[PDB]
């Protein structure tokens, strides 16, 4: 590799620096425990949003709060087929965001996927395991997009050969 | 000495005078009191009166009184009568959720730092036989996360989300006596801002006073530990740590600090008085996922044996449901110069 | 539009696929998929071409109604659309059926399979009980045509008792009896093995099933039927002829007792299933009693049988007998115990049997998708694109 | 002295009888007569059942007290028609001949329990929401308002929204399950735009509930649209203005001097006001109304608008504690009690 | 399956069951079955005037005039014989089978009845293949609007026959997957030198149809089959027609197959991610 | 609506003589109390 | 529900909870001669083909216990009748089974020991033993007189099909 | 309605109001000194001069953008093999400021700017812990 491992290391370090969340009852709303990065009702509880960019197209925006961190990833999209495969995969996963407990239903503007890790998730899951899951996610999305592209190309080749062989 | 009480996180823990019973909040609206029956911990008491998550537990030893505050905007003073713990309600008059609660050294009052940018100093009024709260409001602008009383039952350290570490005066005339002059200041009315300090940024997760109280120390979310001397012209010394943010800090001696947090192991700091400077002394969980004993963030640290004047064993309670009893005596010979 | 909609009822045993506007489904295929990189996922078969093939492994995607393996479900519906129905999915609306107590997440997966893979212009995931009630309208020739009933949907999985009130299924009172077509087939197979020889071991599941297809009937009284078979043993014992797959020859077996012992386990589950022992009449009574009091009586007056396992002769009539007996006994016991001269109105239980009893759900779906309203109650692909899969969580009912 | 003071709250959920000055009720039991529930919206419909109920209360099994030699305090719902009040008074004086008889609206009892004389009580229960201003400890019937939205209507709306999610529920069979869902998960949103954004873009509001039949249902956004019917009646097809707008209007219809005092002591009561975030939402909406139709756009004087809407933690027994305070701190008076001699005048 | 069969199943099973019952001597059962096939074609298997002994299979095409202009009736009479009957109202071509007058072999009649749409389409193909064989160059191209938004152009030249499908992809994903499939089609002559030459033009009509009213759009692609005398000859005419008249549905079917496989891969990856995430819990 | 009417269309065939041509020898006889 | 006995009378003798119904026995035993043509053994032999499938029987009477005992012996009798060639051989097998001693109620190994009651005394024990043996002999005889088809050489399968079916999942062999 | 479109929370006298009273701001980092250092080949001196006087108190975004651009030009001007030594020439405050500038420069990728910024970030992390990244996240007055 040339710029994948350093990028993943930087993202992992920033996630460790950001996935330090504690339970925080709402200051503005009585008896509510809302993710502060979403409501943004108190500016003191919102951390500075940081960006780690592998190039001008692949980037992770990590914006943290006292009780929540939002991690948005822009997946690599070389060509149109990769673009549609990435978008279709992301909608596939985000439709079942109730199972991906740390996943958003809709991305932030300009980004492909968005994870929302609340203090509750770090309570019920190991934080370093969550960081490892996010990095593993970034790697496997690219791997599976490439696999889908290759599978579609091979499938189209076989379909064309099978149709044309019967003439 | 690691013991895994239960899988879900422990919000907060409090020991008793004999260090034989531990009251913990298992990320729930209940307080579980465990006691040592031989060599194993047996859950022997269950306290169920909070309508929401319990955020702070303290145990006054001499009165054996357990004060519990939670997100339900309530404080309860549990007293052991007969064989059961029964609660007395404490009106806090706070519209937001309470976060931290700490008893006074003389057990006459307790402080509840809450999310309404207030600290409720609550004391018993024998005339009407219900607890009464007085609010410290100015200049607290954000939520108070941590508290720690001065060893004179008057002053009060308060860490707040507004990046400011404060020392106020909680001199309630109806329950206290005249406070002696302290290097923090001489004029001590209730709610008086005795001292402030800060940094460029960072929420204050934990504050703790020294044995004599002339020294305060607070750990901020910006991976910094700060110590303020009242004697040395009210001066603050900042150490920007290279580790993850520290959540709970306690003095163990006059010149030593133990701070634990999201780095999942306690760390030791030394305050050189002559130079008035903090230095990293050495992590207390050097190994023989995470190699440290605590698999998740350590949320609370508290002196177990000897008190703040003769601390030889302390206790770290984490978000992994673990309680670790660290003996600094053994760690003295374990590492090179872990003094 | 102009092209008729596609109605596919994907049951656990038999998938019933066809086009709207038709009385009976054009295909009743087994709900089985035979499967072995590249295009190998298209090298599979469904229906009768998948029961037994040399080099293929057969798998049943649907177990107890709930779809287990969704990939196999997608491939199955793929050849349903393109090999059997021969429909362009972009021009035909689809009326899919859902099992009782189906999770909205499963509705979302079905909608995603239909839309993001086949690009259908519309989809309507209909509850099976309401379709059965719709099919029941062909036998009730009065103005008592309401969607309030107690559907006894019995197939090859579990026999569901489903109370529908005002068109909406009361999901808190649905009760499943683990006796269905497969249990009856197993019982008849065991009876045949213990009585007659000459049954090939590899055909015993089929030669029994055909028996259960053609010679079975519920019995008014077990000992009376046994005495009839013993004494008048010429008009009751039938002869079944079959052809052995290996060494093709004709074999004749005496179809006797199992004729009335096939569906009897609907009425005495302790005969075959040891864990479950209460008759279907008691289950229906308990289901309806669990329902609100204001709707209890309508659920008696409209008990609709759907599925092949309910197509046994006199099954509905005997069910009416048993349910009326238990209801009248309960009423008499209550009157005797209370002694307050309440005198409740006598309860009339009416099990609606109809000529479309077998494919009741598909018939209801066809007559539902043959209407102008279906187009204005479907979920258009445009709605899928704007709102999302959530639109397919609720499919509105009709009058 | 006199003593022998008994206070008996007659709430629809439970009847609670005890003695004056008690921090907690001595006896609590559901208002069950057998199985009938004549208590609908706090107005009696079957008086014989209530006669049996009071006989049970004063019977040896519950209190074992002499009615002719005891002082009784009863709780009256707001907007109680005068016929019911008079008939209850006649029942106390004739069928029980109590020496000390007094009845008052639940609003003043609430304020006495919390320790206030002036303020507005928002008592929302299962039948109807009542907004009752009280000045100098005397309820003001003129300014009291009723909003026909309560726990039952919110439960029905939640059932409708759960059907919209594809959950086979019924309005007559699964009422109690949805009621428990509303108690355990529903809350009042603060900014409905922001809450809707959080529901439609994030899965943090999704919570799993185990129905009695074992099926797990994931209740997400509907946690906050169900109570929103209190603020937006049109969501349940009810003509109105909403609880916050109604409260602001009923305060603004009062004397100019008392408006500031009413603002600072608006107290919530009843089960339907236990929703998280309800006081914050009421404060925000009242501030918005003050900005719109009192300040008329400017924000300079909004900071002077002091509003303190506190839901008391001891909500469960507010009426009983108010009765105990009223019948303990001032029981020894003479002109206060309505006695049988005055009845027989 | 890969190749889309050219036989309508519903007709095949219905007529096979009816003929088996008639041969067995059983009383025929009334049939009233309306259904549809690809290209928006409507079938109706019924009984004329209620007589059970006669079974009528009617086919309705929204474009039967454009085929009738190229000898549709002549082909249908030659292939179906006396079974051709005056069409039912609302339908274009009707076949009548008398259940009392079946021939000895029912397989041929059932299979021909299955090929009803194929023989409706094959008239223009027969005409233009004969045009190529006879050397009648310059004859006007045949335009067939087999669906509302998709079109077809058949042209005969000196040494080749051009068959252009004007297809419309509903979604952008359809468009890109079709681009991939057609790119594989274009270079498919490497593995088979005797195959027809497939050309693809996305968003732009070829120069041949530029003078015509061929639609232009981002979702519209044109697929040109160049068929040589080795494919337009009598021996291979049937197979060539069978494949060419279903190529469009074949391509769309395989696009949807690719989407289904892509969903399978996403489901596998989602399951792997969910297992990884549930392993992160302290208790698993 | 149209659903009720289209379902009823079958009533001419459904509203006819008995399904069984004669119940030929193999079904439980009627005349049971049922 | 499972079919029930119908020949119970208030004057019918009771040995424990066991019921001493009369039979038409040609043999000699404690059971008295019955004028009626219907007996508990015959009623069992009739109802058995439908009772054997029932794995849950409610003992609503005391003649019911007689019914279950005769049904279990019928099950054992068909188990031992599968390997036979003639009516005479079958009857000899029935006599051999009857002359043996299956467990009496109370003794270990007897099915439904929690439903039946132990004999009170030695005289009652002997009466119960003789009654059970007589019922066994009559059951075997009336079984063989009808199991074999009216034409010779046919132990008809219509009763052989029940060989492996145990009433209430219990058998007299264990 | 129409009264729900007003955000009362903004007009409340309880929000955390940052002081923002640093003032000063003497043109931030010096352009001439760093230009002279870069031209003379004193790359380490160029980095040291670039990290002096951060615009931690300047409210205007133009000076912050100028300082970020200067620091970015210095950072890409470096060679990879010589980066590590440079990182070791800064104290805790210097490394924290360098990581703030690195995280600022990631937001504007150009050619191989991100490729060398990732090496800079790795070395800065190695020499200054994860607490430096934490301070980058937490600093309200950040470059
Ligand atoms: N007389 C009969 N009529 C119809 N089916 C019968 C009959 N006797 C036995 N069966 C069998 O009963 C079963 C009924 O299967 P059915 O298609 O109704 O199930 P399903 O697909 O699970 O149904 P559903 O669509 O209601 O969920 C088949 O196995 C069929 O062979
Ligand atoms: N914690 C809670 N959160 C939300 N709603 C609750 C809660 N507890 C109770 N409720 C609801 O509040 C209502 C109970 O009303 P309450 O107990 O005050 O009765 P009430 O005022 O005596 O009634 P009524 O109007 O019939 O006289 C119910 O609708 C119940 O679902
Ligand atoms: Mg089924
Ligand atoms: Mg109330």
């Amino acid at each position: 590799t040339a710029t994948l491992r350093p990028y993943l290391s930087a993202v992992r370090a920033t996630l460790q620096a950001a996935l330090c969340l504690e339970n925080f009852s709402s200051q503005v709303v009585e008896r509510h425990n809302k993710p502060e990065v979403e409501v943004r009702s108190s500016k003191e509880l919102l951390l500075q949003p940081v960006t780690i960019s592998r190039n001008e197209k692949e980037k992770v925006l990590i914006e943290g709060s006292i009780n929540s961190v939002r991690v948005s990833i822009a997946v690599k999209q070389a060509d149109e087929i990769e673009k549609i495969l990435c978008h279709k995969f992301m909608r596939f996963m985000m439709m079942r965001a109730e199972n991906f407990f740390i996943l958003r239903r809709k991305p932030v503007e300009g980004y492909d996927i968005s994870f929302l890790i609340t203090n509750f998730h770090t309570e019920q899951m190991y934080k370093h395991k969550l960081v490892d899951f996010v990095i593993h996610f970034m790697e496997e999305i690219d791997k599976e997009i490439s696999e889908m592209k290759l599978s579609v190309n091979a499938r189209a080749r076989i379909v064309a050969e099978e149709f044309l062989k019967n003439f | 000495a690691y013991h895994s009480f239960l899988v879900e996180p422990i919000s907060c823990h409090a020991w008793n005078k004999d260090r034989t019973q531990i009251a913990i909040c298992p990320n729930n609206h209940e307080v579980h009191i465990y006691e040592k029956s031989g060599n194993k911990w047996v859950q022997v008491h269950e306290l169920k009166e909070h309508n929401g998550q319990v955020t702070g537990i303290d145990w006054a030893p001499d009165s054996n009184r357990i004060v519990t505050c939670g997100t339900d905007r309530n404080a309860y003073v549990w007293t052991l009568k007969g064989r059961t713990w029964k609660p007395t309600l404490v009106i806090l008059r706070i519209n937001r959720a309470a976060r931290c609660v700490r008893w006074a050294p003389n057990e006459k009052k307790f402080a509840v730092g809450s999310g309404s940018r207030v600290i409720s100093i609550c004391y018993f009024e024998q005339e009407n036989d219900w607890w009464v709260c007085k609010h410290i409001k100015k200049p607290i602008r954000s939520t108070v996360l941590s508290l720690d009383w001065h060893p004179n039952s008057v002053l009060l350290a308060a860490g707040s989300c507004d990046f400011k570490c404060r020392i106020f005066s909680a001199y309630i005339k109806e329950v206290e006596e005249r406070p002696a002059p302290t290097p923090w200041g001489s004029k001590m009315p209730f709610g008086e801002l005795m001292f402030e300090s800060s940094s460029s940024c960072g929420w204050v997760h934990g504050v703790c006073f020294s044995a004599n109280g002339s020294r305060v120390a607070w750990v901020s979310h910006d991976s910094t530990v700060c110590l303020a001397d009242a004697d040395k012209k009210m001066a603050v010394a900042t150490l920007a740590s290279e580790t993850l943010p520290l959540l709970a800090v306690t003095f163990i001696t006059e010149s030593s600090l133990v701070a634990a947090g999201h780095d999942c192991f306690p760390v030791l700091f030394t305050y050189d008085s002559a130079a008035g400077k903090l230095s990293f002394g050495g992590r207390l969980d050097v190994p023989k996922g995470l190699d440290s004993l605590h698999k998740n963030s350590v949320s609370q640290i508290s002196v177990l044996s000897g008190g703040k004047a003769k601390c030889s064993q302390f206790c770290t309670t984490g978000m992994d449901g673990g309680m670790s009893i660290w003996d600094v005596r053994s760690l003295e010979s374990a590492l090179k110069d872990l003094k | 539009g102009r092209l008729p909609a596609c109605v596919v009822d994907c049951g656990t045993g038999y998938t019933k696929l066809g086009y709207a506007g038709n009385t009976e489904p054009q295909f009743i295929i087994p709900s089985c998929i035979a499967i072995k990189k590249g295009v190998d996922d298209l090298d599979f078969f469904i229906g009768d071409e998948a029961i037994e093939k040399p080099t293929y492994a057969t798998k049943w995607p649907i177990r107890h109604g709930i779809v287990e393996d969704w990939d196999l479900m997608e491939r199955f519906m793929e050849q349903v659309i393109f090999k059997y129905l021969r429909a362009e999915p972009e021009d035909h609306y689809f009326l899919l059926t859902e099992p009782p107590l189906n999770t909205p997440e499963n509705r979302e997966y079905t909608a995603e399979i239909m839309f993001e893979s086949f690009n259908v212009p519309g989809l309507y995931i209909a509850v099976q009980a309401v379709l059965a009630l719709a099919a029941s309208w062909t036998s009730r020739q009065v103005g008592e045509r309401t969607l309030t009933g107690t559907v006894i949907d019995s197939g090859d999985g579990v026999t569901h008792v489903i109370p529908v009130a005002e068109g909406y299924v009361i999901g808190s009172c649905i009760k499943h009896i683990p006796i269905a077509g497969r249990d009856i087939t197993y019982f008849i197979q065991q009876l045949l093995r213990d009585r007659e020889v000459g049954i090939p071991p590899e055909q015993s599941l089929e030669t029994a099933k055909a028996v259960k297809e053609r010679y079975s009937y519920v019995c008014p009284d077990l000992v009376k039927e046994f005495n009839k078979y013993d004494t008048d043993g010429s008009k009751w014992i039938k002869q079944y002829t079959g052809i052995n797959a290996i060494s093709k020859k004709e074999f004749s077996i005496d179809v006797g007792y199992e004729r009335f012992l096939g569906p009897e386990i609907f009425f005495h589950p302790e005969f075959a299933n040891p864990d479950f022992t209460q008759p279907i009449s008691e289950v229906v009574d308990e289901v309806i009693q669990n329902c609100p009091i204001d709707v209890r009586r309508p659920l008696y007056k409209n008990i609709v049988l759907s599925g092949g396992s309910t197509m046994f002769r006199d099954f509905g009539r005997r069910l009416q007998r048993d349910l009326k007996r238990t209801v009248d006994a309960r009423l008499k016991l209550s009157e005797e115990l209370s002694g307050g001269r309440l005198k409740p109105k006598p309860i009339d239980v009416q099990v609606i049997t109809h000529h479309m009893q077998r494919y009741a759900v598909w018939f209801g779906g066809s007559m539902l998708a043959s209407t102008p309203e279906f187009y204005q109650v479907c979920h258009t692909k445009k709605d899928y694109e704007e709102i999302g899969p959530s639109i397919c969580r609720h499919n509105p009912v009709f009058g | 002295q006199g003593r022998k003071v008994v206070v008996c709250d007659n709430g629809t959920g439970f009847v609670k009888c005890g003695y004056a000055g008690s921090n907690f009720p001595e006896h609590i039991f559901p208002a069950l007569v057998g199985v009938n529930y004549p208590m609908e919206n706090g107005i009696v419909r079957n008086w014989d059942d209530m006669k049996h109920l009071w006989d049970y209360t004063f019977g040896p099994e519950k209190l074992n007290i002499d009615t002719r030699n005891c002082k009784i305090l009863l709780t009256e719902p707001p907007m109680n028609p005068t016929k019911n009040r008079e008939k209850i008074v006649e029942v106390m004086f004739e069928t029980y001949q109590f020496s000390g008889v007094y009845v008052a609206i639940q609003a003043v009892l609430t304020l006495y329990a919390q320790g206030l004389l002036t303020g507005v009580v928002v008592d929302s229960g299962d039948g109807v929401t009542h907004i009752c201003p009280v000045y100098e400890g005397f309820s003001l019937p003129h300014l009291t308002r009723r909003l026909d939205i309560a726990g039952r209507d919110i439960t029905r709306y939640l059932i409708k929204l759960l059907l919209l999610r594809g959950y086979a529920f019924n309005h007559s069979a699964d009422f109690e399950t949805v009621r428990m869902i509303k108690e355990k998960l529903c809350y009042v949103g603060y900014n409905i735009e922001q809450e809707q954004k959080l529901a439609l873009e994030t899965t943090v509001l999704v919570e799993s509930y185990t129905l009695p039949d074992g099926r797990i249902i994931k209740v997400g956004g509907e946690r906050f649209e169900a109570p929103e019917a209190l603020f937006q009646p049109h969501l349940i097809n009810v003509e109105g203005v909403g609880v916050a707008e109604l409260l602001f209007n009923t305060i603004q219809a009062a004397d100019i001097d008392t408006r500031s005092e009413f603002y600072k002591h608006i107290v919530l009561s009843g089960g339907s006001t236990m929703y998280p975030g309800l006081p914050s939402r009421l404060e925000r909406e009242l501030k918005q109304l003050y900005l719109e139709r009192v300040l008329k756009g400017d924000v300079e004087k909004l900071s002077k608008f002091k509003i303190r809407i506190e839901d008391p933690p001891r909500r469960k027994h507010m009426v009983f504690l108010g009765g105990a305070v009223l019948a303990d701190i001032m029981k020894d008076k003479d002109n206060f009690w309505m006695t049988r001699q005055e009845y027989q005048e | 399956m890969i190749l889309l069969e050219v036989n309508n199943r519903i007709i095949e099973e219905t007529l096979a069951l009816k003929f088996e019952n008639a041969a067995a001597g059983n009383k025929p059962e009334a049939v009233e079955v309306t259904f549809a096939d690809f290209d928006g074609v409507l079938y109706h298997i019924s009984n004329p005037n209620g007589d059970k002994t006669k079974v009528m299979v009617s086919i309705s095409l929204k474009f039967y005039k454009e085929l009738q202009a190229h000898g549709a009736d002549e082909l249908l009479k030659r292939v179906y014989g006396s079974y051709l009957v005056n069409p039912e109202s609302g339908y274009n071509v009707s076949l009548l089978y008398d259940l009392e007058n079946l021939p000895a072999s029912k397989d041929s009649i059932v299979h021909q009845a299955g090929m009803l749409k194929r023989n409706c389409f094959a008239s223009v193909f027969e005409k233009y293949f004969q045009f190529q064989e006879e050397g009648k160059e310059g004859e006007n191209r045949a335009v067939i609007h087999y669906r509302d938004d998709e079109t077809m152009y058949v042209e005969s030249k000196k040494d080749r026959v051009t068959v252009v499908f004007s297809t419309v992809f509903k979604d952008d994903d359809d468009v890109v997957i079709g681009k991939v499939f057609m790119q594989e089609f274009k270079e498919g002559r490497r593995a088979s030198h005797t195959a027809p030459q497939v050309l693809f033009s996305h968003r732009e009509p070829p120069l041949e149809l530029k003078d015509t009213d061929a639609a232009v759009g981002d979702n519209i692609g044109y697929i040109t089959f160049v068929l040589f005398p080795r494919h337009t000859n009598a021996s291979a005419r049937d197979n060539t027609i069978n494949l060419i008249h279903t190529f469009r549905d074949y391509l769309h079917y395989h696009i949807k197959c690719s989407k289904a496989y892509i969903h399978t891969r996403m489901r596998a990856k989602t399951s792997d991610f969910l297992k990884v995430l549930n392993r992160a819990r302290p208790d698993a | 609506a149209s659903w009720t009417d289209n379902i009823m269309a079958q009533k001419c065939s459904k509203g006819a003589a008995a399904e069984i041509r004669e119940q030929g020898d193999g079904a439980e006889d009627e005349e049971w109390d049922d | 529900p499972a079919y029930h006995s119908s020949l119970m009378d208030p004057d019918t003798k009771l040995i424990g909870n066991m019921a001493l119904l009369p039979i038409r026995s040609q043999f000699k035993g404690p059971a008295p001669r019955e004028t009626k043509d219907t007996d508990i053994v015959d009623e069992a032999i009739y109802y058995f083909k439908a009772n054997v499938f029932f794995k849950n029987y409610e003992i609503k009477n005391e003649a019911d216990r007689t019914l279950i005992y005769i049904t279990l012996y019928i099950s054992e009798c068909l188990k031992k009748l599968q390997k036979c060639n003639s009516k005479s051989q079958g009857e000899k097998e029935m006599y051999t089974l009857g002359i043996t001693n299956f467990p009496i109620p109370g003794e270990p190994g007897f099915p439904l020991n929690a439903i039946y009651a132990k004999p009170a005394n030695k005289q009652e024990d002997e009466v119960m033993r003789a009654y059970l043996q007589q019922l066994r002999q009559e059951t075997g005889l009336r079984l063989c007189e009808k199991v074999f088809d009216p034409q010779n050489d046919k132990p008809s399968k219509w009763w052989t099909c029940f060989v492996k079916r145990q009433f209430m999942n219990k058998s007299l062999s264990g | 309605a129409r009264f729900r479109k007003v955000d009362v929370d903004e007009y409340d006298e309880n929000k955390f109001v940052d002081e923002e009273d640093g003032g000063d701001g003497q043109a931030g980092p010096d352009e001439g000194e760093v230009d002279s250092c870069l031209r003379q080949g004193n790359m380490t001196a160029a980095l040291q001069a670039a990290l002096k006087n951060p615009p931690i108190n300047t409210k205007s975004q133009a000076v912050k953008d100028r300082a970020g651009s200067i620091v970015l030009k210095v950072l890409i001007s470096f060679k990879a093999n010589d980066i590590e030594k440079a990182v070791q020439s800064l104290d805790k405050n210097g490394v924290d400021l360098l990581m703030k500038y690195i995280y600022k420069g990631f937001e504007s990728p150009s050619d191989n700017s991100s490729a060398v910024l990732l090496q800079w970030h790795e070395k800065a992390l190695a020499a200054g812990g994860v607490g430096s990244i934490v301070r980058v996240l937490t600093a309200r007055k950040t470059v």
